[PDB]
């Protein structure tokens, strides 16, 4: 068992606070000094900070960068660990994991999302591209929120689908691309749930 | 930081956790107790169920009458009063089954010829397995392609003519009919299992040995369910007349165990079967638990003064080994099921061995008994019979009586008094000390077996009480008309015997449980008196007030969306509020439709119980809600031929447009149609199988149903408050191909849920698969014992 | 200071025959008490990390066997006797002599061994499509260039966005795309692609 | 015997098969054979089916292959196919 089940997250503008809660259960929380680790999208795992046990003093340590804006709470009554935010920046967008040990990283939690940015719910723009001269495809232009799906003629075609993970530009608006290949007409469709501007577009030289 | 203080503590904690887990795994692998789920038995006399066995044991009655006159025996030259003439038996009596000559080959996939070729032993074993599976509560058709072990204990003997001479119509089936391996192979083939199937022949101690093997494969993990049993039957008097040559058979044929007048051991026949599962797995899934097996031991007697000469040291060693494996002491056993064969020499040796193995460290006297007094020696069928007797006595809290024990023997010493012979019933109540018992079995080959049985944990207590107003359907099925009639009569009889049963419990037990069979009957009574009335009506033959109908190899249903024609609906606020599926799906579609069409869900779905601009969207909404609740209730759809608005309904169901989007498009259709007045899907306006994507803005009876029937779908279900064009379809039912049946959903203003109960009963009446757990889910209904399947037997004999 | 632990980078594997990953160090990790302060961690694709071996050579409970750690205080090694298809991801060495551990390091990568194959290129011009107003975008794309690892440069460079798929599953070949953007000053006149499987660099313009 | 009369001969054909199977299966009364149910439930196998073909041929004269039992699972389909074979 020994589940953790983290909670909290969401989206916050730069210069704001938040609360992250780790809910220890299924084991004695008395002396199991925990830690918080951060994983950025596209890079490795980098340690954030650990909180000691009350038996040895209950002190805490932080590793630069986030030293002056990050605080840890150790509510023993409900066996809860708290991470407090302060004046977040855009570069802090990462998945936060709540561990169990201080030196031996035992059973891990499940992670949150927490992204910091400043943009409005802007829809897509549709971007079919030029034919191979067979590599027809449809890149999607700027769109703020994450969930956007693409297909070809409402999913009738399955082979050759090569949708790619989105990236981030200077404006903070993402781009999604997908291509297919078949020798010789097809209509790309997109969905943007936060924008609800589903449209269709076909490309033919 | 953390210098020598925290770094090593974490490693110490992790190492301690790993060590604890490893030792727990060792303990589980070595000594995991197993649990008995259900038992089945067939004993001499009128005994056919364990309840009758316990009643006979409590009332203290024997079941020895005489000899059978059906199996073509000479019966006459079998005893010339001179013992030593050839062909002269010695037993003028015994205990024999009166049902072995009969069989029901129609229920199984068995031809009359090869059925005539089948040995009575596997013939009884098949019925025993089916009965125990039904008694456990597991649908026998659910056990398919699953690891389940079968272990049988038999003795080969002989049934019919020799293979060399052959027969006239039954020739090729002679070999398979008489073979020990087929006794379990046939069970595995019929039930479609995949675990090991094993037949063991180890003389009178065969059956016990079988369960020992069943207690190992479960522990190791190669199987998750075991069926272990034994059987013995005699189609020829050869055994008696050959054993009489050793002068070891008492004339009359009784077992006077531990009595001053022992003369022999007699013979009998019987069958027994047990179902075993790991305790943790059984308790995880809620399967019933009757008793727990902990330790078993099997040993050989070694070299003695002849094959038939018993040994005492081997018995002592096997008893001590079983105790050690169970991890208990000699003082934790309150009673023993000794062999008690009743012979002159075996009894003193067994008594001395049991004494020296048990009574040296004993404060309380040990009770001893033998079931062979009541029934006689059943050969391989014994062993499991003792286990059944012990578990029944332990559950009922009473120790039965042993007959012919008023005159204790004179060749044994009872000066110590540590062993008290069971001559009168003894109370066996619950208490702080758990109850335990031991069972022994010895064979003429020279193999001894011992087992220990303990009571089930007392954790079942803690049940709460909940009430409700929803009525639940009752269903019952069988493979023939007379079978259905007899099943209904038996159910009515049993409900008459035992009052106070809630309808929910009987409904749940007759739910998941009994399998699905061709002949089906279903109804839904308010109380039990009317239930008995309709049950006796079914028992007489004329089915009124219920639903019936044969359905062979039918498993599919068809949803059809009729257009206008269910007008005035009969507003059902009860559907919206009582059913949560409506209160979720219909609520979602309604608030989807709210922003577009100004009409709210409050005004006329408030209803004044006492115009295409408004109706069509709301008919679409209630239609999709009804379809959602139907599909959630276990019945899936097929190709839909919905007409007019039914086209949009089928588009929503088959995945053409989303619920909110379909609602918006139907609102647009209504707003453009309110001016002129004043998943495989089957197309309707064209009549072809089409994908659910082509339906677009541009898209906005006979040949269709002929083609749908010719495909293989033979039932039609419309979701409407009043069935429309049913006769038009019904007239076609006899017009071409197989017959067609249409099931209504609601009635004229009958918006009560009981109407849906009738609809479900009609659905099950004609070959529709219904997920009964979904329609029951949370009611607090618990399992309740019910009578097993009643058969239709016929005489199947083949004289030599 | 630190020992600057390192591992032999990526290592493709195949089901069946075993595999191993070494782990070096600069300062000996053998503590005076007689134990090695090393451990191994595994991160699955799109899942939380996991612990496999601690204190030199010790298998944690719940590990599906097949993993064995060994080595002295400088030349540790982790070996898998049988290679399945689900034990693919990222593997990290970890030490414990220094308490303020900042990062887990790069970590080695594993994937399915596959015969070397050559990619294909399809340069796409910035047509008069939804680009329309002042902006520019050009993608020349790649497909099936196992093993991963390539470069894209533009001439006649400095800004581009790349994206790579995840093994394509059954075929086990990567596919990559690159994008270059500009505002108005285009049409003053080509991506080149280099892969070790293929030959002297090729390219295509317009 | 093969006078080939009006389709009522099929009824007569429908009467012969239900007899021919019965003597193969061992049923005393030829009427105790379900029509809709296939031969698989009845217990037919590699033996009983084999001569079932041969004794069917001599009465009829037409030739049918070994796979017939898998071609027509039940008596109705087999009778319809046999009727459609000749005439």
């Amino acid at each position: 068992e020994v589940q953790l089940v983290q909670s909290g997250g969401g989206l916050v503008q730069p210069g704001r606070s938040l609360r992250l809660s780790c809910t220890a259960s299924g084991f004695t929380f008395g002396d199991y000094a925990m830690s918080w680790v951060r994983q950025a999208p596209g890079k490795g795992l980098e340690w954030v900070g650990f909180i000691r046990s009350k038996a040895y003093g209950g002190t805490t340590e932080y590793a630069a960068s986030v030293k002056g804006r990050f605080t840890i709470s150790r509510d023993d009554s409900k066996s809860i660990a708290y991470l407090q935010m302060n004046s977040l920046k855009t570069e802090d967008t990462a998945v936060y994991y709540c561990t169990r040990g201080g030196t031996l990283f035992d059973y891990w939690g499940q992670g949150t999302l927490v992204t910091v940015s400043s943009a409005s719910t802007k829809g897509p723009s549709v971007f079919p591209l030029a034919p191979s001269s067979a590599a027809l495809g449809c890149l999607v232009k700027d769109y703020f929120p994450e969930p956007v799906t693409v297909s070809w003629n409402s999913g009738a075609l399955t082979s050759g689908v090569h949708t790619f993970p989105a990236v981030l530009q200077s404006s903070g608006l993402y781009s999604l691309s997908s291509v297919v290949t078949v020798p010789s007409t097809y209509i790309c469709n997109v969905n943007h749930k936060p924008s609800n501007t589903k449209v269709d577009k076909k490309v033919e030289p | 930081a953390s210098t020598d203080s925290e770094k090593v503590a974490e490693y110490l904690r992790r190492a301690t956790l790993d060590l604890r887990a490893a030792r727990q795994r060792i303990r589980e692998l070595e000594g995991e107790p197993v649990a008995v789920v259900a038992m089945a038995c067939r004993l001499p006399g009128g005994v056919s169920t364990p309840e009758e066995f316990w009643e006979l044991l409590s009332e203290g009655r024997d079941a020895v009458a005489g000899l059978p006159t059906d199996r073509g025996w000479d019966l006459d030259s079998l005893f010339h009063p001179d013992p030593t003439r050839s062909g002269t038996a010695h037993q003028r009596g015994g205990g024999f089954l009166t049902e072995a000559t009969a069989f029901d080959p129609a229920f199984f996939g068995m031809s009359p010829r090869e059925a005539l070729a089948v040995d009575p032993q596997q013939r009884l074993m098949l019925e025993l397995s089916w009965e125990v599976l039904e008694r456990a509560g597991i649908p026998p058709t659910s056990l398919q392609a699953s690891p389940t072990g079968v272990f049988v204990g038999l003795i080969p003997q002989e049934y019919g003519p020799r293979l060399a001479e052959g027969g006239e119509g039954v020739e090729g089936y002679l070999m398979t009919g008489t073979t020990t391996s087929v006794a379990s192979g046939r069970i595995a083939y019929t039930l479609g299992l995949e675990g090991p199937a094993i037949s063991v022949d180890t003389a009178c101690s065969s059956s016990l040995v079988a369960v020992h093997l069943a207690c190992q494969s479960l522990r190791r993990g190669e199987s998750s369910l075991a069926m272990a049993g034994g059987v013995t039957v005699m189609p020829t008097p050869g055994m008696l007349v050959d054993f009489s040559r050793m002068n070891s058979l008492a004339p009359d044929g009784r077992c006077k165990a531990f009595s001053a007048g022992a003369n022999g051991f007699g013979m009998a026949e019987g069958a027994g079967m047990l179902l075993l599962e790991r305790l943790s797995d059984a308790r995880r899934n809620g399967h019933p638990v009757l008793a727990v097996l902990r330790g078993t031991a099997v040993n050989s007697d070694g070299a003695s003064n002849g094959l038939s000469a018993p040994n005492g040291r081997a018995q002592v060693r096997v008893i001590q080994q079983a105790l050690a494996e169970s991890g208990l002491g000699p003082a934790d056993i309150d009673a023993v099921e000794a062999h008690g064969t009743g012979t002159r020499l075996g009894d003193p040796i067994e008594a001395r061995a049991l004494f020296e193995a048990y009574g040296r460290d004993r404060e309380q006297p040990l009770h001893l008994g033998s079931v062979k007094s009541n029934l006689g020696h059943t050969q391989a069928a014994a062993g499991v019979a003792g286990v059944i007797k012990m578990v029944l006595a332990m559950r009922a809290g009473t120790l039965p009586r042993t007959l012919h024990a008023s005159e204790r023997s004179k060749e044994i010493d009872w000066s110590s008094g540590a062993i008290s012979l069971l001559d009168e019933p003894e109370p066996w109540p619950a208490g702080a000390r758990p109850r335990r018992a031991g069972v022994s079995s010895f064979g003429i080959s020279g193999t001894n077996a011992h087992a220990i049985i303990e009571e089930a944990p007392q954790v079942v207590e803690g049940e709460r009480v909940e009430a409700g107003d929803v009525v639940a359907p009752w269903v019952l099925s069988a493979s023939s008309a007379e079978g259905l009639r007899a099943q209904a009569a038996r159910l009515a009889a049993h409900l008459r015997e035992h009052p106070g049963q809630d309808p929910r419990d009987i409904a749940y037990s007759l739910a998941t449980g009994r399998a699905a069979l061709p002949h089906r009957a279903a109804f839904a009574p308010v109380d039990e008196s009317a239930a008995l009335r309709v049950l006796d009506g079914l028992a007489t033959g004329n089915a009124d007030g219920a639903a019936v109908g044969t359905s062979r190899a039918q498993q599919r249903a068809v949803f059809v969306f009729p257009g206008q024609g269910w007008q005035w609906a009969g507003m059902a606020v009860d559907l919206l509020d009582t059913s949560p599926v409506f209160a979720a799906a219909l609520r979602e579609c309604a608030d989807a439709l709210e922003p577009h069409l100004d009409f709210e869900v409050i005004p006329f779905l408030r209803a004044e119980a006492a115009r295409v601009d408004v109706v069509q969207p709301v008919m679409f909404a209630v239609m999709v809600s009804l379809a959602s609740m139907w599909r959630a209730h276990g019945v899936e759809p097929a190709a839909v031929i919905g007409h007019s608005q039914g086209e949009i309904a089928a588009a929503c169901v088959a995945g053409a447009l989303s619920l909110d989007d379909a609602a918006r498009v139907v609102a647009l259709r209504s707003r453009v149609i309110a001016t002129m007045p004043g998943v495989p899907f089957f197309s309707t306006v064209t009549g072809r199988w089409t994908q659910p994507d082509e339906l677009d803005a541009g898209y906005w009876f006979a040949d269709a149903v002929r083609a749908l029937a010719e495909q293989g779908y033979r039932t039609f279900l419309e979701v409407s408050a009043h069935p429309i064009l049913t006769a038009a379809i019904e007239e076609i039912g006899d017009g071409s191909g197989a017959d067609l049946s249409a099931i209504h959903s609601l009635r004229r203003g009958d918006g009560s849920l009981a109407d849906f109960g009738e609809a479900l009963s009609r659905a099950f009446a004609a070959g529709v698969a219904v997920d009964w757990e979904s329609v029951h889910l949370g009611t607090g209904a618990r399992r309740v014992p019910l009578p097993t399947y009643p058969f239709q037997r016929e005489r199947v004999w083949l004289e030599p | 200071d630190v020992v600057m632990t390192q591992s032999p980078l990526s290592l493709p594997v195949t089901p069946g025959e075993p595999a191993s990953i070494s782990c070096r160090s600069s300062q000996s990790l053998l503590h005076s008490n007689g134990y090695n302060y090393l451990d191994w961690y595994l991160q699955k694709p799109g899942q939380s990390p996991q612990l496999l071996i601690y204190l030199g050579s010790n298998r944690a409970s719940g590990v599906p066997d097949r993993f064995s750690g060994s080595g002295s205080g400088t030349d540790f090694t982790l070996k898998i006797s049988r290679v399945e298809a689900e034990d693919v991801g990222v593997y990290y060495c970890m030490q414990s002599l220094q308490t303020p551990r900042l990062t887990f390091g790069p970590g080695t990568k594993v994937d399915i061994k596959r015969t070397v194959a050559a990619p294909s290129v399809f340069i796409f011009p910035p047509s008069d499509e939804q680009l329309k107003s002042g902006t520019a975008s050009v993608v020349c794309l790649l497909n099936n260039f196992y093993p991963r690892g390539a470069k894209v440069q533009w001439k006649v460079s400095g800004n581009s966005q790349e994206s790579v798929t995840e093994q394509d599953s059954k075929d086990s070949t990567y596919s990559l795309s690159s994008t270059l953007t500009l505002s108005k000053a285009d049409y003053e006149k080509a991506c080149e692609v280099t892969h070790q499987g293929l030959s002297s660099p090729v390219t295509k313009s317009f | 015997l093969a006078s080939l009369p009006a389709p009522e001969r099929e009824k007569a054909l429908f009467e012969l098969v239900r007899s021919h199977a019965a003597a193969v299966l061992g049923h005393a009364s030829a009427e105790r054979v379900p029509a809709d149910q296939a031969f698989a439930e009845l217990g037919v196998d590699s033996l009983s089916a084999l001569e079932l073909r041969n004794r069917l041929g001599a009465a009829t004269g037409v030739r049918l292959p070994t796979t017939t039992v898998f071609d027509h699972p039940d008596v109705r389909t087999l009778a319809a196919h046999l009727t459609s074979e000749l005439g």
